[PDB]
């Protein structure tokens, strides 16, 4: 399996364009309400509708005759309905029984799928549901199925939806056209595929049908040409401020470069050139290059001039190395001044985003170029493309199995998460059922149960978390000290235990009316042992309001599990077992499955109090890689300072 | 966690040398300043609360922090940041006494900027409760070991900083 | 250290430090020049007991030094005096901290493995540093021996 | 910072085979000096034909004061 | 785990579609190479702490890594690489009778670099040290089992890349 | 980023009231250390490469990373090692110039730990070179700017772990 | 101010601050005692300045305070005087940055889509920081008043 | 120059300078007369300061001078003095202008390609201005020469 993952966020393709899909996304890409032209492409089309409706209601009605007409004209020697589901070039009618029913089966579904499509594409009112699903399919078709008798068959069912329907020249020129426009689509052989050609060695070279592009809402494509009228030369230049800035700052702040302006509308400067000089600009350097990352940076710098993220782990490599010689004017050099930008959008052309749709996509960074085109991305400052194609070639990292964002803070109190919208640093590892994370003891290295599993319930003698345990008398187990005796020197020992059992259920000292009376005094008596109590406090109510209820139910599962074992889950099997238990018993069951473990037994016993027993690679990095606590003999050479031989 | 004795003999551990007259005059230093640390800690132990208190009311106490709006406005935020500084006092006496910072950073300072921005704690008012401890502390307990407890609560601002 | 161990065990009460233990840390700090003293003549004489403690080693088990033992050779025995330097260091560092945490930690946590891995007895490395305890003893004034003796048994009586 | 007013037509090689739209090829811009060693050898590697070039900013054989 | 077995039953169980002829050639070919698995495995169950002594003796025993300074130095750090070594040992076993380095993935490889990173485990050392006991291992069993063990070891060290 | 001027603009700009005696005092003080700043700075930036070329023999180099199987073994890794701490050195001096941690919190580790760790790089071992620049840089500027360039150099230490 | 101008553009460059950048912040730094005393006079009166600007804005132009004005009510004129008050406050920052970008950030950008929204007119609010030039340069020094009429004329002229 | 960036930078932003920008040139024009000093100092002493650092450049590292090395010869020794007498004039160039500007544009871009085609020692070259450094701050009063070290500085920083 891969050793890591970029993220599977939806993708939503465009099967087939409609009327009201063509008029609001166009306006949507040029970020404007709908004008008077784009109105009165909805208004045309609402007045039709209801004309629209009356077409396919009658087609879909009689679905059934159009079919059984069509099938007798072509097919002969015997009944092509036994087993439903004008001009001739030179067609020869088809047997029945030499076609086989498999054959047969095929031909009957295509035959009442081609009129289905014919009356999704009148109530659609666009013919691009035919465009795109009739272009290249003359080709696989021929195979097994003659091309002749198919053209005759959609010219009878031309006609055949003609005399049924004749209502006026106004209504049956819908069907005539929709009709003239799938056979001419059918006689036309299947179109070359869109190549998307490698730019470098790190980059591999891809291949797009046309059909795929034929569907997908084409990006609009703006191209300065001197001769323009300023009016489409304005929006021109919008569109190139929502391409480098991700939106239209010009009319959101007033934030614009006329400088540049003037000399791409007169026609000194390209669009390379403007481009170039508008993302080495300090109005670009504020915002995308000065907030971030030199590698967040960078991801951005692809998305705002070639219009896709980094392909590659080389490429991520090779551009980096340049932004740490000249800086941002030298990356932006780079990427005007490459083999890519030239080709795709050459001179003239504002970039464009080209994604799902646009081009065919590469299966290596598709989650990270799918966030990257939100405009949610200058707001992840971890880098996403570097991240990933580092830990493409690596192992599984130390992470927990269900995301990074899972891992509490190793800390005293305080259930603290990485959040998945607050700063996106989402990191999706595919972990699998039986994957043990490797934990550090707290204690002596071979006291590990991954090695030494009969040393589980051996304390840490000075290295790791102090232990609590009920050794010492409770006051007033015997009845020796009778009455009287009010110095009883057995008694600050069990309030310290409480104290202590407290701080482990909850990381910190709870206050005056949280604390559980009645569970204290039943310990201080002898009546339960501290699992029982242990159990008490994290089956209360106020430990579900204060770490179960306001996190995520794995997040939560997992705090429990560092609070009450002191120990991270070392995989799936140990938190899918809990999350069952979650789901169908509850929280409850939960605290009582981690006590009544037989982990939780072997580390603790009846008098014992939980204890912090494993960490997170991580979390220790936390505490001892710091500019204190650090050793001199972690990650450094040392050399035996000796005075010298002259001294 | 590393005292001052344990940090001279780790020292001298990784090199692997005997305690030569460098290691013993780092040495003779603390133990020359252990009745100034001992009686220190005695004095803060003894005005827990009273530096908690004083604290609060120089820096935190009648500004827009406190008033609606504010994070330490309930009395759930309040009795939590009351809890913190004395948290903050404790192990920055646990440092005094140590003569190290090693506890802050394996104990206190461990993703506590991570924490805190996640919650929404303003740093810079934190910062500022902190250094109403530190002269509060040197107010009580004196010149030299008022700046040795002021050198390890400077450590917490510029590890939250 | 005794601080170190007051310090911990007031973090895991998450209080202030006990009289007791304040005056158990000031009773430590008076008496730190003792410990100092005692530190000063094991590293003063660390060549001497060393010799001494290893001659009477080698004596008293032959068996170490004799061809097939684990000690044999002009090599093995240099490793095994130096085996000993260590751990007279680790008792120095003992001395000074006031505590047997320094000693546990560097040199006596996992020396049963270690010892099994490389096929050295581990009772004749006991035996080792109980020969150093009693040059040692004979070196100093009966006061410091019978502090030094306390860190001395400690790493006797593990590793037995 | 110098300028080139340089006049070159750079005709598409994949224009075919990756079905993208015609755009004009022969183009008159202004090309500053530090990229234009970058910007020739891009043009003439597709195949394109330089036809006129032109220093319309700077003064020919400058040592001090460029940009 | 996924072993030699369990693979084909996960690719024919996907598929949905019981085991065909080539499926029971890629068991058979297992079985045929199980007699050798077996003896290898029982021979490095019974030589297990010798390997390692062995190794540790080639390639970290008298080098700066051992010495003062170094990571594998202390005791409690020595008995923790003889222990890793003998985990690296007994997992490339398990792979070897398995037929797979899915277990090295799941277990071993399972963010093995961050641990190493993090507490100051020397990359290079271990690497070195896996190579050690792969050299022994290869002496001790045979040129055929021993190879075919040193798949899976350096299969850990190229994991630690 | 943010200066110690703009700091204190913004600290009164989100209260908004105008700068007070208090705040102009902050001023004041940077104004006064602004000529130890600007001093430092040339130093640094004569020196910037000879500063890195005295950390990385001082802790990295002749270690474990350098050796085959470590971080530091190809040529491409060690250039870009190199090119790190002259990242780092060259973003400490911004901060140090400022008079603020905001621009270190902003470009040089807000999305640096997660890189790191991905990539496989040791952040004990980085930590280790920073404060071997800390020591060079110290050296060679004074112990008045060397303490200052060293807050901003342990800030990146913090970020880091 | 010029030291995160000059950082921020040899961060672009990726490269040290060169020594000709490094006098410019040189020359700042210790011309400051003139920059903090400007601004010490200017939030000294900071009512003062407002109270008298504003009176002479309504005065001139009344069509501001005139039913069917933008500023015409009880709150409105607060507002109107509030906003003054920060705008000067603006000016005091800049003042003390030695440079724009503090006017800029904060208060400047997008000013002209903010008062087209409250349908406020954006030259009568040009005016009023010109009142407020010719009031402050009243209780200033003739070099003192023009270096902070720099930052006014400023603040008019992105407005106007 | 101070001025050609300054305006380059005001340009880039497409607006008129600051009052803070303004006042950098105005600080750069007052002591405009005191960067002619250093200037004409270093001008007037130009034999002494290129033979006095030359002879030094032998004696400091003697491998140039040597058989098979760079600057061997009569000629090739007199072409190491007349490139330090060109460096001593971009040193000139930069502080009159203020800036490193002058000292790039004509020398220093590209050095490394420079000197790497001829088979140069590049550290030689750095080692040389920087004893031109040492024999410049002697002359000179000690304001002018820290003034001048930084631009001295940034010839050897770029060519290490
Ligand atoms: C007081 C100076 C300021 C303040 C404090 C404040 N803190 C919290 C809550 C928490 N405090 C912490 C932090 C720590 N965890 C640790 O391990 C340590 C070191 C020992 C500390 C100091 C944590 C984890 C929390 C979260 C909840 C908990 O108590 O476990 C709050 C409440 C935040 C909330 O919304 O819940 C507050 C207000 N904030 C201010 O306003 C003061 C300037
Ligand atoms: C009056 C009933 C009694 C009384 C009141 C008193 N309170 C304070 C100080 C404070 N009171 C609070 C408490 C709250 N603020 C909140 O947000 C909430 C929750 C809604 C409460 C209950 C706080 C935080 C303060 C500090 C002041 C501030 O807000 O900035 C005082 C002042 C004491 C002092 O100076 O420390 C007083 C007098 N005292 C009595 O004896 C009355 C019976
Ligand atoms: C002498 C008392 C006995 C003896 C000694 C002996 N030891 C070794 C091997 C090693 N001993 C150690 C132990 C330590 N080094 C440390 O750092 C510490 C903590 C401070 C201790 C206690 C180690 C690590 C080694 C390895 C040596 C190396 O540096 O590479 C040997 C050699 C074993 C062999 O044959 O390889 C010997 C002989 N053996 C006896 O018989 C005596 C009873
Ligand atoms: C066909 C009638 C004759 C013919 C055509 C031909 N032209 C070219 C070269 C190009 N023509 C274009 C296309 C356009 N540029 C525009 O802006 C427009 C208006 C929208 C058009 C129509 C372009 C861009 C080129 C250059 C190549 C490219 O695709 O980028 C060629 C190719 C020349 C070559 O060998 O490269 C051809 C064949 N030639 C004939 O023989 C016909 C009589
Ligand atoms: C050396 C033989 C003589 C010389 C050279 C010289 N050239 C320039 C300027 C440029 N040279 C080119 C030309 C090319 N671009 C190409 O595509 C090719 C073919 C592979 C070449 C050779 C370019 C584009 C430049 C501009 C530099 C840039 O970085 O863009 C100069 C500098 C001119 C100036 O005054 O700045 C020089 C000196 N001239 C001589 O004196 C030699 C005899
Ligand atoms: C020996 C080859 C090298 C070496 C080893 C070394 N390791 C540690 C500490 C740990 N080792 C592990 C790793 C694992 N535990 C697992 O579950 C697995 C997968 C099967 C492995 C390999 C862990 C978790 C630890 C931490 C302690 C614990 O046991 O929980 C150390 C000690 C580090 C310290 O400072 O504590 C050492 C020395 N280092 C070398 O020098 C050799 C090259
Ligand atoms: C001998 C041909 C010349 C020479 C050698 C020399 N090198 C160093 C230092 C190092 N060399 C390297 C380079 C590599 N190690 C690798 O792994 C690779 C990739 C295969 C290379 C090329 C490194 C990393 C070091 C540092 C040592 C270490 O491993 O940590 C020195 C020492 C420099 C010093 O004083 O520190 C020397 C002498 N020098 C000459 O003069 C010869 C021409
Ligand atoms: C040197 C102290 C240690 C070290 C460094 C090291 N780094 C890389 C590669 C990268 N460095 C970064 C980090 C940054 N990106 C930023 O934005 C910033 C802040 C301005 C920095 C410093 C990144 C993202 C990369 C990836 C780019 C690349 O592939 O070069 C390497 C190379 C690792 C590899 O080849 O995969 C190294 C070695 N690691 C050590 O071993 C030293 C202790």
């Amino acid at each position: 399996s891969v050793k890591a993952s970029g993220g599977s966020s939806l993708a939503r393709p465009q099967l087939y364009q409609t009327v009201p899909v063509s008029a609001i996304s166009q306006a949507e890409q040029q970020d404007r309400f709908l004008e008077g032209s784009e109105l009165n492409e909805l208004t045309a089309y609402f007045q039709s509708g209801a004309l629209r409706l009356e077409i396919a209601e009658t087609l879909t009605q009689n679905a059934d005759l159009i079919v059984s007409r069509a099938a007798n004209r072509i097919f002969t020697g015997g009944s092509p309905l036994s087993y439903l589901e004008p001009i001739p070039p030179g067609f020869r009618p088809i047997n029945i029984a030499r076609y086989g029913p498999s054959n047969m089966q095929k031909s009957l579904r295509d035959m009442s799928w081609f009129l289905r499509y014919t009356t999704y594409a009148i109530v659609a009112g666009d013919p691009n549901i035919i465009v795109v699903n009739t272009r290249g399919l003359k080709e696989v078709i021929e195979n097994a199925c003659s091309i002749d008798a198919t053209i005759v068959a959609i010219q009878e069912m031309r006609a055949a939806s003609a005399d049924y329907f004749r209502n006026n020249a106004q209504a049956k020129e819908i069907v005539l056209q929709y009709f003239d426009i799938l056979l001419s689509e059918f006689k036309a052989p299947t179109p070359a595929n869109k190549v998307r050609q490698g730019p470098s060695n790190d980059i591999q070279g891809l291949e797009l049908p046309q059909s795929y592009f034929n569907a997908a809402a084409k990006r609009q494509k703006y191209a300065m040409k001197p001769g323009l009228s300023a009016l489409e030369k304005n929006a021109v230049i919008k569109a190139a401020y929502r391409q480098i800035f991700e939106r239209d700052i010009t009319k959101a702040y007033s934030q614009s470069i006329s400088y540049l302006e003037s000399q791409v509308r007169n026609g000194d400067i390209s669009m390379k050139e403007f481009v170039r000089r508008l993302a080495k600009s300090p109005l670009y350097r504020k915002q995308f290059f000065e907030p971030f990352i030199n590698s967040r940076a960078l991801e951005l710098a692809f998305r705002h001039i070639l219009g896709r993220g980094p392909s590659s782990r080389e490429e991520v490599q090779k551009y980096f190395s340049i932004v740490s010689s000249g800086g941002l004017p030298a990356l932006v050099d780079a990427l005007v001044d490459s083999q890519e930008y030239a080709d795709y959008f050459g001179e003239e052309t504002v970039p464009y985003l080209r994604g799902l749709g646009v081009e065919a996509q590469e299966c290596r960074n598709w989650g990270m170029q799918q966030d990257l085109f939100s405009y949610s991305a200058p707001f992840r400052k971890v880098p996403q493309f570097i991240t990933t194609f580092a830990q493409y070639d690596r192992p599984l990292p130390d992470q927990h199995v269900y995301g990074s964002g899972n891992d509490p803070l190793e800390i005293q109190f305080g259930a603290i998460f990485p959040k998945e919208t607050r700063n996106p640093s989402k990191r999706p590892a595919p972990f699998n059922k039986d994957t043990k994370r490797i934990l550090i003891h707290r204690g002596p290295a071979v006291n590990n149960q991954v090695g030494n599993p009969s040393a589980v319930g051996e304390f840490p003698g000075s290295l790791g978390a102090k232990v609590f345990r009920l050794n010492g008398g409770l006051p007033g187990a015997k009845v020796g000290k009778n009455t009287g005796t009010s110095v009883k020197f057995g008694e600050s020992s069990t309030q310290a235990l409480i104290r202590a059992a407290y701080r482990q259920v909850f990381g910190r000292d709870l206050y005056e009316g949280q604390r559980l009376s009645v569970a204290e005094i039943q310990l201080e008596n002898g009546d339960i042992s501290v699992r029982e109590f242990i159990k008490r406090l994290a089956k209360s109510e106020l430990f579900l309001k204060l770490y179960w209820a306001p996190h995520y139910v794995c997040k939560a599962i997992e705090y429990m599990h560092r609070r009450l074992l002191g120990r991270p889950t070392y995989g799936r099997q140990e938190m899918n077992q809990y999350f069952d238990i979650a789901s169908k018993q509850g929280f409850y069951a939960v605290v009582e499955a981690m006590i009544d473990s037989k982990e939780y037994s072997d580390a603790f016993g009846e008098d014992t109090v939980p204890y912090e027993r494993y960490l997170t690679p991580g979390g220790l990095q936390m505490r001892s890689a710091r500019v204190g606590s650090l050793r001199e003999d972690i990650g450094q050479r040392v050399d035996k300072e000796v005075t010298p031989r002259f001294v | 966690m590393q005292d001052a004795i344990t940090a001279v003999i780790n020292s001298a551990d990784v090199q692997g040398k005997y305690l030569d007259g460098a290691a013993m005059d780092k040495l003779k230093s603390y133990f020359a300043s252990g009745e100034l640390r001992v009686r220190a800690a005695s004095v803060i132990s003894a005005n827990a609360a009273t530096i908690v208190k004083e604290a609060v009311a120089k820096s935190l106490l009648y500004s827009d922090v406190t008033r609606p709006g504010g994070n330490m406005y309930t009395t759930r935020r309040y009795a939590a940041c009351i809890r913190d500084l004395d948290y903050y006092l404790r192990y920055a006496t646990y440092a005094m006494l140590a003569g190290d910072a090693s506890i802050l950073d394996e104990r206190v300072l461990n993703g506590l900027k991570e924490t805190y921005n996640s919650l929404g704690v303003p740093i810079s008012s934190t910062v500022q409760a902190i250094q109403a401890i530190k002269e509060v502390t040197a107010s009580l307990v004196g010149a030299d070991a008022g700046k040795e407890m002021g050198v390890y609560l400077d450590y917490i601002c510029s590890g939250l900083s | 250290s005794i601080v170190t161990k007051s310090i911990v065990n007031a973090d895991a009460e998450a209080r202030y430090l006990s009289p007791g233990e304040l005056d158990r840390i000031k009773a430590f700090v008076t008496g730190g020049a003792a410990r100092l003293r005692i530190a000063e003549t094991l590293t003063g004489s660390r060549e001497t007991i060393v010799k001494q403690a290893g001659d009477r080693l080698f004596q008293k088990r032959p068996d170490i030094v004799s061809p097939g033992g684990n000690a044999y050779g002009e090599e093995m025995t240099a490793t095994c005096l130096r085996d000993m330097d260590y751990y007279l260091r680790l008792v120095t560092y003992g001395v000074v901290s006031g505590d047997v945490t320094p000693i546990e930690e560097i040199g006596l946590v996992g020396v049963r493995e270690m010892y099994r891995s490389l096929g050295t007895p581990i009772e004749a490395v006991a035996q080792s540093v109980r020969e150093m305890k009693e040059v040692a003893s004979g070196l100093m004034s009966s006061d410091d021996a019978a502090e030094a003796s306390a860190y001395f048994d400690f790493v006797i009586g593990k590793m037995s | 910072m110098r300028m080139f007013r340089i006049t070159a037509c750079v005709p598409s090689q994949t224009r075919i085979r990756t079905q993208r739209e015609l755009q004009n090829t022969y183009f008159t811009k202004l090309v500053p000096y530090d990229n234009w060693f970058r910007e020739q050898q891009r043009i003439m590697k597709m195949g394109g034909k330089i036809v006129k070039v032109e220093l319309a900013t700077g003064r020919p054989g400058t040592n001090a004061g460029l940009a």
